[PDB]
């Protein structure tokens, strides 16, 4: 008989261990075994 | 005028590397062009 007020929050609490993928030397490739 | 932001930045991120002075034609093409004059 009592409907709770569904608030709109979503706690996440999850660190992603910040990235290190932009320093490296960069070259796109094609079909494998280059 | 010029937006200076073209969608041709796909290739500098990985596919290419800045400041390297790459050649415009592969050597195989150069030699192929050479003997094609003979």
């Amino acid at each position: 008989f009592f409907t709770p007020q569904v608030l709109a929050l979503e706690v996440d609490c999850n660190i992603e261990c910040a990235s290190l993928l932009d320093l490296y030397g960069q070259i796109e490739v094609s079909r494998s075994t280059f | 005028p010029a937006p200076s932001a073209n969608p041709a930045k796909i290739f500098i991120r990985r596919f290419f590397s800045a400041g390297v002075a790459k050649n415009v034609v592969s050597y195989s093409n150069v030699m192929a062009a050479q003997r094609a004059m003979e």
